[PDB]
RNA sequence: UUACUUUGAAAAAAUUAGAGUGUUCAAAGCAGGCGUAUUGCUCGAUAUAUUAGCAUGGAAUAAUAGUAGGA
RNA sequence: UCUGGUUGAUCCUGCCAGUAGUCAUAUGCUUGUCUCAAAGAUUAAGCCAUGCAUGUCUAAGUAUAAGCAAUUUAUACAGUGAAACUGCGAAUGGCUCAUUAAAUCAGUUAUCGUUUAUUUGAUAGUUCCUUACAUGGUAUAACUGUGGUAAUUCUAGAGCUAAUACAUGCUAUCUCGACCCUUUGGAAGAGAUGUAUUUAUUAGAUAUCUUCGGACUGAUGAUUCAUAAUAACUUUUCGAAUCGCAUGGCCUUGUGCUGGCGAUGGUUCAUUCAAAUUUCUGCCCUAUCAACUUUCGAUGGUAGGAUAGUGGCCUACCAUGGUUUCAACGGGUAACGGGGAAUAAGGGUUCGAUUCCGGAGAGGGAGCCUGAGAAACGGCUACCA
């Protein structure tokens, strides 16, 4: 039932455009599928050619990497903190794109307290880092974009959100709180 | 001001990272259009974020390359320019006057006042309506 | 053209309930039997006339009243 | 229409196949391959009416599946072959090769071909990229794929072509002064030298070329393939050598 | 579906019909050649006639056109 | 600089206008034929901007640019 | 586009008379031969009995038919081959012109903005990495048999058995090279080694001696392009358990090791047949239709969702825009658009349902399944008739 034509809209100059044909196959559309936090399920539509499409229905854990000294982790999403499109999708725990959730520490501490011989929080310039994100650490969770599309390929991968990034969305949480 | 908006606003896929400290605050990648059309020092060296720049954005101006006299600037960021041509009325043998109303996207690179020459060049569906792309201001 | 007077609306039916959507969200700019139409022209100047007969029928009396 | 069409009329067909408008309603669709649509010659439109080795489709379908026809050295049995330009068609139970090439008047000429000419092949090279691996390749005329390719073979060339073994021989650099033939619009079939090449970006670069008479004319790059070297052309020119006359 | 062929009619009545001059005219052809049918002479008639245009419009050409 | 004008490439076949050919003539239809075929010869098989876009030569006509001041 | 008339004879204006052809539509009488050829119309795209119009097999996917052929090398099979599974086609063709007035369509562009069965050309050793590859596994059809119903190309329960269906799944090559002796080199040792999916990161920049022999990345007009590299991730792909004709090479004589022609399939690019969107300009009558569009997306910004993918396409949150006397919006259209047809001296006018090209439709709304390709109708589902 959802198709994206452009003849059902009025024209630029505000007119109204009689309908010209059936609806068609080649701009149809299909279901949203709200990915949400849970055990893992992800159904696989067929696609236009043969290809396949994995829309994730709920989706439990992640890959995120760490931008500044460039390694990935996998990971698990504890909850959707902020979105810049839906209050209601925060509201309601929906992963998409472009979403800040919050997300476990550990493997990341792990392997920080293994490669740079030092703990976190309480060769030493490589190992000096960003202070908000030592406190994250200290508290176990950290802030990290959604940056895949659960819709379209099933996965939520991410990256931790670094300054200037880090810096905006704290403002707006706080701001917002 | 540059982030006065809910997302964050960054040229996607470039990163600066924190651990490297550079002079330049913060990395612009920037092309050129082709078609010898310089591109404004105010881009290289701006601050804005767009991603329909023909300069900055994810955007190639390709096909048709048009010129108009603008007519509306305001609206944000995209213009509403003016051709004018003269049709040609065989069973009188002579001319009529014609014109029709183009909205065309415009980089915040570019200052345009009402009245003034632009040319345009052609560009993927920007916006329902907008396909052209200010490459070029010329004053009046 | 587009609202004639089609053979069979009955089996046009949905033909004629989505031209009747177009019409009235066109028309929406607007609006923001012949000899039965007779008949009732003439009701209405029959009846007037016989309002017009009883007004003046009272003007006589109250006339010959106040004389 | 919800998909491919199967079927060709007969006044819908390129005009320079010379079928008449009446013996029938349909004409050979060519199936997909090497050349265009347009710019192809089906094997039956060739055998049976060029050569009239043949006087039916069937006798056509009896011919191929006797497996006499080789288009580029291997066996076609499809009887609508889009068989193209610059192409090499070996009937050896007659020992005749055909280089399909432009006859003056724009339509495909037969041209008899020895074995030693029939053993080669020209091609326009046509897109060079960098393959998986980091191999690069280019990319002919005729869908043909050649890896490893002199590093001086650049777009719009023309590369000689081993057919035994698909390889490249070697090529001719798209310069002034080479000798051209030309496959497009009101020119194609003649043969002359390249002049100039008038060049726009985000446009189309227009070529200006003189033949032997000396008489110019205008087409585009489209439509231009090199040949060969001034006076030595690399293939046996057909008969008249793509003059224009009155 | 498939290709029309072409005909064309190969005579035409003349501008008016009735004039005493060409209905003399035709008897004398009718009867001194053998002939049955204006539509015979008028086939000739209009063969001639599209000859003789196509001669003036030659004529009215340039020399060595 | 543009309008405008010249030449050019582009505007499917059929249809139209032409050329060739004794379909028995005709309406039509259609594209080679001779040879010492071992290396040659002959002919005819062109045209159809009516606007938009594209390249191009322009001197007029109609618009549109652009000398001064001080010592 | 003219011919006759008035008055003694003449010129205007006028009146009268006089005329035309129409693949125009109806109709009337006649209708012998030869070649050719068309065969719509009630503003009814109104309703249909019956038959038919889409199936398909090569040597090469699966046969123990309780099929046929005997018979002659065929005790696994082997010729021929119904049935059924599997593969493919059924999306083309053919028909009509209802809708549709910047829509269609025509000429002209773009995809640096996307899918593509097929065809065609290229293309996939990963040697190792602790506890069958002389080749895994279970189903199901046809068939045998028991039945149901007024009836249909309806089908239930039970018993068998196959695969190119289904689900699984295993079997060295190079860089340097000390040394050796020098050619024809061989060599201890040092090291490296799939694809696909998703994200992040990085690269893809480029204004003197002598034995005379030898030593001192690309493409575009333009790209976040092609391509390469790192770390991870994946209900995860692929990396041949298939088939025909042959029967050669070798020998440690093992029913050992090798090997020929071609069928099918398979990832990733290229091509081809397509497809989807899109740039510029151009439509008939209407101003006694002058304001239009915006809640209910109208114009734009951002983010997301959706898609083969661009985009108000959709949803949020923002601004308050967009078209218009150069005629927007509305109404009409016995309006599918073009190639073309008729005709006039030009200029124009009228016709174009109708042999080719494009579009749309299959009684009317809507909806979906398969598949590379359908919003299909000689496919399916419900609603009106």
């Amino acid at each position: 039932g959802i198709s994206r034509d452009s003849r059902h809209k009025r024209s630029a100059t505000g007119a109204k455009r009689a309908q010209f044909r059936k609806k068609r196959k080649f701009e149809l559309g299909r279901q949203p599928a709200n990915t949400k936090i849970g055990a893992k399920r992800i159904h696989s539509v067929r696609t236009r050619g043969g290809n396949k499409k994995y829309r994730a229905l709920r989706i439990e854990t992640g890959n995120f990497s760490w931008a500044s000294e460039g390694i990935s982790k996998k990971t698990r999403i504890a909850g959707v903190v902020y979105h810049p499109s839906n209050n209601e999708l925060v509201r309601t725990n929906t992963l998409t794109k472009a979403a800040i959730v919050q997300i476990d520490a550990t493997p990341f501490r792990q392997w920080f307290e293994a490669h740079y011989g030092q703990t976190l929080g309480k060769r030493a310039a490589s190992a000096k880092i960003e202070s908000s994100v030592e406190s994250q650490f200290s508290a176990g969770r950290l802030y990290a974009c959604i940056s895949s599309r659960p819709g379209q390929s099933g996965r939520c991968d991410g990256y931790i959100l670094e300054g200037e990034e880090l810096a905006f969305y704290l403002r707006r949480l706080t701001a917002k709180k | 001001t540059v982030q006065s908006e809910r997302a964050f606003q960054k040229q996607p896929h470039i990163f600066n990272n924190p651990k490297v400290k550079t002079s330049k605050r913060t990395k612009r990648w920037y092309k050129n259009a082709g078609l010898g059309f310089k591109t404004p020092k105010t881009a290289i060296e701006g601050s804005y974020i767009d991603k329909k720049c023909p300069f900055t954005g994810l955007v190639s101006i390709r096909g048709k390359i048009l010129t108009g006299t603008v007519v509306s600037t305001k609206m944000h960021r995209t213009i509403v320019i003016r051709r004018a041509y003269l049709h040609y009325i065989p069973k009188y043998n002579r001319y009529e006057k014609r014109h029709k109303n183009v909205p065309v996207h415009v980089s915040p690179a570019f200052r345009v006042q009402v009245g003034d020459i632009v040319t345009v060049g052609q560009c993927r569906p920007i916006s329902k309506t907008v396909r052209f792309n200010v490459v070029k201001v010329s004053a009046a | 053209g587009t609202y004639r007077k089609r053979f069979n609306e009955k089996a046009r039916s949905g033909h004629m309930a989505k031209l009747k959507e177009l019409k009235r969200i066109r028309n929406k700019q607007f609006t923001r039997s012949k000899v039965s139409r007779l008949k009732k022209k003439r009701l209405d100047k029959f009846i007037e006339h016989q309002l017009k007969r009883e007004e003046r029928k009272t003007i006589i009396g109250k006339l010959q009243d106040y004389k | 229409a919800r998909g491919p069409k199967k079927h060709l009329k007969r006044l819908a067909a390129p005009h320079h196949w010379l079928l008449d408008k009446l013996s029938g309603c349909y004409a050979p669709r060519p199936s997909a391959g090497p050349h265009k649509l347009r710019e192809s010659l089906p094997l039956i439109v060739f055998l049976r009416n060029r050569l009239k080795y043949a006087l039916n489709g069937r006798e056509v379908k009896a011919i191929l599946m006797q497996r006499h026809v080789k288009v580029d050295g291997k066996v076609r049995t499809d009887t609508t072959y889009p068989a193209g330009f610059m192409d090499v068609i070996t009937l050896d139970a007659t020992n005749e090769n055909f280089r399909l090439v432009y006859d003056v008047k724009g339509r495909f000429a037969v041209h008899r071909i020895t074995d030693e000419e029939a053993s080669y092949k020209l091609g326009k090279v046509k897109k060079v990229q960098l393959g998986k691996k980091g191999v690069p390749y280019v990319v002919t005329h005729d869908g043909r794929t050649i890896r490893y390719p002199d590093p001086n073979i650049k777009v719009n060339d023309t590369v000689k072509i081993d057919l035994a073994s698909g390889k490249i021989t070697d090529f001719i650099k798209f310069d002034a002064g080479k000798l051209v033939y030309v496959t497009g619009g009101r020119n194609l079939g003649r043969i002359g030298t390249i002049v100039h090449k008038e060049r726009h970006d985000g446009g189309f670069d227009l070529v200006h070329i003189k033949d032997s008479l000396d008489n110019t004319f205008v087409t585009r790059l489209n439509n231009v393939f090199v040949i060969g070297e001034q006076g030595k052309p690399y293939i046996s020119l057909p008969k008249g050598k793509g003059i224009k006359l009155s | 579906p498939r290709a029309p062929r072409t005909y064309s009619k190969t005579y035409s009545t003349p501008k008016r019909p009735y004039e005493s001059s060409r209905l003399d005219a035709e008897l004398k052809l009718a009867g001194e050649f053998g002939l049955k049918n204006k539509k015979e002479i008028y086939r000739i008639s209009f063969q001639l006639s599209k000859i003789r245009r196509a001669a003036r419009d030659l004529l009215t050409r340039d020399e060595k056109d």
